[PDB]
């Protein structure tokens, strides 16, 4: 089961719109909140795809939490300088011991597959290094080879994952993705690999449709791609 | 859960890391470290309900508050688990933190593991202001740096 966000005429016109997809057991729908459960066996890209719909957080307490994940070393290849947001991880809890990630990545540098893994400490002080072991490894990849948004020479890329792992196992550790330089030689820190990561945070996980992210300001710096 | 740690930063010169340390689940918290880029003076300092930093105020909601208490002063019998007061600036804009506190945790019903630490421009009144907004939030002007909490050890 996994709550979707989204008048009343507006409420059969996505009743509507997903109807002939198979491994649909219900859908219940709140247009007060404009959201929407969906119990099922079936794939939330499935269901986000047919229809404009992001993964929402339930009402279930400790189910819900987000990753805002940046750089921490300074990278030559790395001249965006307004913000070092990087991606987004929003996570849901969406079984006993299942979760769901949307992870979303933009205004990295080059183009690749980039490698997600949650480490074992939420200590960010010293970037990668100060997050411990690998304490997950999430086998599949975040194809970043779309051209962003904030500009040429940058990419995006989105992907949804899962772990069978409640939610409240992650709190607090660190989410990490990274890919290796394609130029380790030009990097004068002796750092082999382009990382940006975040504590992962409880959240309310009543998140908008678009995913972005602001500072301490209120001032939007960062997005995913469109 | 025995260790826990934040990195605080924000817009501007306000930064620091603050350690969190309890060594027994219903023994205190150690809780120390350095902020620096802060004016001179006494600066609010506590912990929200969530740890989500995608929108602001409004996404780590208020002091963390599984009791459902009003706002006060660490030393209060009447405060939320999140009030840890104020921390106090030098000269040179330096706040060594060093606090104990036997309401938060790191496990169980009170634990701030997740949530976002916060220090703020103004003092906290400890709800001893003469305003509603007092007993909710102590006054403590705009947030100048957070963090969230992450398991150390
Ligand atoms: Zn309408
Ligand atoms: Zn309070």
């Amino acid at each position: 089961e996994a709550t979707y966000a989204i008048c009343e005429n507006c409420v059969n016109d996505i009743k509507a719109c997903l109807k002939n997809v198979p491994g649909i057991n219900s859908l219940n729908f709140d247009i007060e909140q404009q959201i929407m459960s969906v119990e099922s066996s079936v794939a939330p890209s499935t269901i986000i795809n047919t229809l404009d719909a992001i993964i929402r957080g339930a009402g279930k307490p400790n189910s819900s939490a987000v990753a805002i994940l940046e750089t921490f070393q300074k990278y030559t290849i790395d001249q965006k300088k307004d913000t070092a947001v990087r991606g987004l991880a929003r996570i849901v809890q969406v079984g006993e011991n299942k979760t769901l990630f949307d992870i979303t990545v933009n205004g990295v540098p080059e183009a690749g597959n980039y490698h997600a893994s949650i480490h074992e400490k939420g200590d960010v002080s010293k970037g990668v290094e100060s997050t411990g072991k690998v304490w997950h490894k999430f086998d599949e990849p975040i194809e970043c080879f779309n051209e962003s948004d904030l500009g040429k020479n940058l990419y995006s890329g989105k992907t949804f994952l899962s772990a069978p792992l409640p939610t409240w196992q992650l709190i607090g550790r660190s989410f990490v993705i990274s890919k290796s330089l394609n130029h380790p030689e030009n990097e004068p820190s002796s750092v082999k690999d382009y990382s940006f990561l975040g504590v992962i945070a409880r959240s309310a996980g009543v998140w908008e449709n678009n995913k972005q992210v602001c500072a301490c300001t209120g001032k939007t710096v960062w997005a995913a791609a469109k | 859960a025995t260790k826990a740690v934040c990195v605080l930063k924000g817009d501007g010169p306000v930064q620091g890391i603050i350690n969190f340390e309890q060594k027994e689940s219903n023994g205190p918290v150690k809780v120390w470290g350095s902020i620096k880029g802060l004016t001179e003076g006494l600066h609010g300092f506590r912990v929200q309900e969530f740890g989500d930093n995608t929108a602001g105020c409004t996404s780590a909601g208020p002091h963390f508050n599984p009791l459902s208490r009003k706002h006060g002063g660490p030393k209060d019998e009447e405060r939320h688990v999140g009030d840890l007061g104020n921390v106090t600036a030098d000269k040179d804009g330096v706040a060594d933190v060093s606090i104990e506190d036997s309401v938060i945790s790191l496990s169980g019903d009170h634990c701030i593991i997740g949530r976002t630490l916060v220090v703020h421009e103004k003092a906290d009144d400890l709800g001893k202001g003469g305003n509603e907004e007092s007993t909710k939030t102590g006054n403590a002007g705009s947030r100048l740096a957070c963090g969230v909490i992450g398991i150390a050890q």
